[PDB]
DNA sequence: AATCACCCGCACAGATTTTTTAAA
DNA sequence: TTTAAAAAATCTGTGCGGGT
DNA sequence: GATTTTATGCCTGATTCTGTTT
DNA sequence: AAACAGAATCAGGCATAA
């Protein structure tokens, strides 16, 4: 059967759902950790994989998967391309992932497709992931009721700051730059 | 400051370190790729002028003997095209200016 | 990329727009080919209330749409008699994502093709979203 | 030229002009100074400030 | 995600479909609503997506 | 440092290594099971992942990533297209 | 005009013909015959065979 | 796989790289070998890697 | 390469670099990518090889580390 | 395995349109 | 009394990073 | 997320040369 | 003195790779 609807109605509902989600869960970072949904998720996985920073390396393609195959329902392509900013020299001040293979340069040069290169985490890393089985921080479900993901981090580093940020939303944009750990520490202290 | 007054009475300002800087040797450049001329129009005197000030005048001295008094303060800003400042007749030129 | 029917009389046909080439190929494969044709859309398409004319016309993607509508546009030759269809159907995912391109496609026929919805040709399709089974 | 001690880039300028006049027309019309933004904005008990 | 036959016997068959037929209501705030809405000036977008989703939720009073 | 070589020698060694390669590890299957090596690896890794056939489904980019970083060392698409024909009504 | 049921492909004779002229026209021209050739080869013992 | 800088200091360094360099020895050979392995008849190319691959390895004393 | 082809146009005294190396991977298809490139340059260009131009590069293949 | 076109906000250099002003 | 030149005031591309 | 060019062997349909005949 | 049979050549398609 046919039932009518006004082009109103429909117009701002859609678009309220679309900007709300959009403002809440995918472009701006939490002052908390710092992190966005993508970038907690990636670390979250590469946690429960076993990847440690003092053993061998792991092929990307392995990590895509079970990120996109457990926590991240979405493409492929544009989380290897968040995996690869988060390893570059350039890009972070303080690195979190350690790289092995030809992953672009200054110079403008693209980094290797994923059929070519290896990770594992960095020793900073694992200090925004510390404590996190002693029941410190709250868990959600995701987007099948299946596993389990946490809801922020129990950082020791004041991420946000050292790292900065930038994204773009629906009325609304962030730019943040970094800065010195020390310094912000001192900060801290005073 | 440089004053430059052409075949038909134009006058441009321009700057004295702005022109080509060669050795004793060297030929020079063309001026005409520093003032839009015409293909024979040529300057023929030339009125160093440190800085405008009062209402002072400009006395021009042409050939055939004619006298021309002018107030320089028309003289203090110009285009890169220059105004006419004295209505000249046949082959008379200025040789005199001060 | 357009699938075509068999039909001839406007007023007995329908057109489907598909938000992917995925849900283009599963839409193509099990329709029924007599009177039904399919127009799959690639990326998100073009915003027609930030952009200027000529831009909407060098676009590729709105350049297919109206010359598959069949109208012409322009308001110097749009003739909203020579419709090829008389029921436009927008199918999208049930995500977020599909609201948008909802949002866009409405405000191209809002803006560009007036008489179209006075008249009642867009419908918008409910698919489902889940499925139990025991035994 | 860069190679393994660092970046280094070389510009040649003629005899006709000054190497100060051609730096800031440099600095001026291309990306060697760039302006920076800030705009703090985070996420604080689940609304943007 | 779905076989051609689920897709066909759950949204294509005219004996068993439901769908929405789009109608015009007012159509002088519907001109207000899509400049707001889908215009090049930031500010009112923002102001309405403040005014709207965030708090009018907080108090359904 | 350097070291001078014949064309002949060079030539017979690296096509004989590529040919015997090629004829014994690719393209031909064994005649007890009926298998290539590609679709032996696949089905062994879905057996150890668990996915047995009266479960729920995986993603296929789950079993192609552990496929591809645990025991074949070559491109993903391929295996993507292996795995396709293994489940069509009108291929096997 | 192929459906739910199973294939079904419709081709039309003209007036002035036969049917079996074209079919065995088709049948020669177009691949609705083709040839199947057996070569039985595998690997026994690593030696093919 | 290897880092930019290891490929340098171990292939491309001309301190430390190793090479090879290509010569011709007989010039009459030559042509009937690569006649042989790349050329369009198969059973001189199935014959050739049967007698290397299969005779000359499997059987030796 | 810059010297031309055909044998009624190719001479071999216009050749931009006097070193060519071939540097390919430590597998099967390196192996065959190179029967491949040195087919061609014996089939096309016999006078470059007869002069000692062509060179094949040796990469390693482990790395190994204990502290 | 590289290449191609859109959404979303903000800052700025460069190209077009109006408006004024000194010369014939 | 025209009438070409400044000169201001508006427009128009473009790129940053997660998504289709 | 589509389209774009090679290797390797066997079989077929369409096109182009070559000696023969009316 | 062109037709006309017979032979030789050339593309394309099929499943794993770069
Ligand atoms: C075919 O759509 C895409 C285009 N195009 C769309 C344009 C209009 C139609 C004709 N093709 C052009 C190129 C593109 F340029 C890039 C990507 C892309 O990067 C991407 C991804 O997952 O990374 C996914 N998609 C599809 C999911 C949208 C892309
Ligand atoms: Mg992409
Ligand atoms: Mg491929």
């Amino acid at each position: 059967e046919i039932t009518p609807v006004n082009i109103e109605e429909e117009l701002k509902s859609s678009y309220l759902d679309y900007a709300m989600s959009v403002i809440v869960g995918r472009a701006l970072p939490d002052v908390r950790d710092g992190l966005k949904p993508v970038h907690r998720r990636v670390l979250y996985a590469m946690n429960v994989l076993g990847n440690d920073w003092n053993k061998a390396y792991k092929k990307s393609a392995r990590v895509v998967g079970d990120v996109i195959g457990k926590y991240h329902p979405h493409g492929d392509s544009a989380v290897y391309d968040t995996i690869v900013r988060m390893a570059q020299p350039f890009s972070l001040r303080y690195m979190l992932v350690d790289g092995q293979g030809n992953f672009g340069s200054i110079d403008g040069d693209s980094a290797a497709a994923m059929r070519y290169t290896e990770i594992r985490l960095a020793k900073i890393a694992h200090e925004l992931m510390a404590d996190l089985e002693k029941e410190t921080v709250d868990f959600v479900d995701n987007y099948d009721g299946t596993e389990k993901i946490p809801d922020v981090m129990p950082t020791k580093i004041p991420n946000l700051l050292v790292n900065g940020s930038s994204g773009i939303a629906v009325g609304m944009a962030t730019n943040i730059p970094p800065h010195n750990l020390t310094e912000v520490i001192n900060g801290c202290l005073a | 400051h440089i004053l430059c007054f052409s075949s038909r009475g134009r006058v441009y300002s321009m700057k004295v370190y702005q022109l080509p800087e060669a050795t004793r040797g060297a030929r020079g450049r063309p001026i005409v790729n520093l003032l839009p001329l015409e293909q024979d129009e040529r300057i023929t005197a030339i009125l160093p002028v440190t800085e405008f000030e009062e209402g002072v005048k400009v006395f021009m001295a042409t050939a055939n003997g004619t006298v021309k008094k002018t107030v320089l303060t028309e003289f203090n800003r110009l285009r890169t095209a220059g105004k006419v400042a004295i209505k000249l007749v046949d082959g008379d030129e200025l040789i005199g200016v001060d | 990329k357009l699938a075509d029917c068999q039909e001839r009389d406007p007023a007995l046909s329908e057109l489907y727009l598909v938000e992917g080439d995925s849900a283009g190929g599963s839409a193509k494969q099990g329709r029924n080919r007599k009177n039904q044709a399919i127009l799959p859309l690639k990326g998100k398409i073009l915003n027609v209330e930030k952009a200027r004319f000529d831009k909407m016309l060098s676009s590729q993607e709105v350049a297919t749409l109206i010359t598959a509508l069949g109208c012409g546009i322009g308001r110097d030759e749009y003739n909203p008699d020579k419709l090829r269809y008389h029921s436009i159907i927008i199918m999208t995912d049930a995500d977020v994502d599909g609201s948008h391109i909802r949002t866009l496609l409405l405000t191209f026929f809002y803006r560009q093709m007036p008489e179209i919805v006075e008249r009642g040709h867009v419908y918008i399709a409910q698919p489902p979203l889940y499925k139990v089974k025991k035994g | 030229e860069s190679d393994k001690d660092g970046m280094r880039i070389v510009i040649e300028v003629k005899r006709d002009a000054v190497g100060e006049v051609v730096l800031n027309n440099l600095y001026s019309q291309t990306q060697l100074q760039v302006s920076f933004g800030i705009n703090m904005v985070a996420l604080h008990h689940g609304q943007p400030k | 995600e779905m076989n051609p036959e689920q897709l066909w016997e759950t949204t294509m068959d005219p004996e068993s479909r439901r769908m929405l037929r789009v109608t015009v209501k007012d159509a002088i705030a519907a001109d207000q609503l899509f400049t707001t809405l889908m215009g090049d000036a930031v500010e009112p977008r923002r102001a309405f997506i403040e005014e709207n989703a965030l708090k009018a939720a907080n108090i359904d009073i």
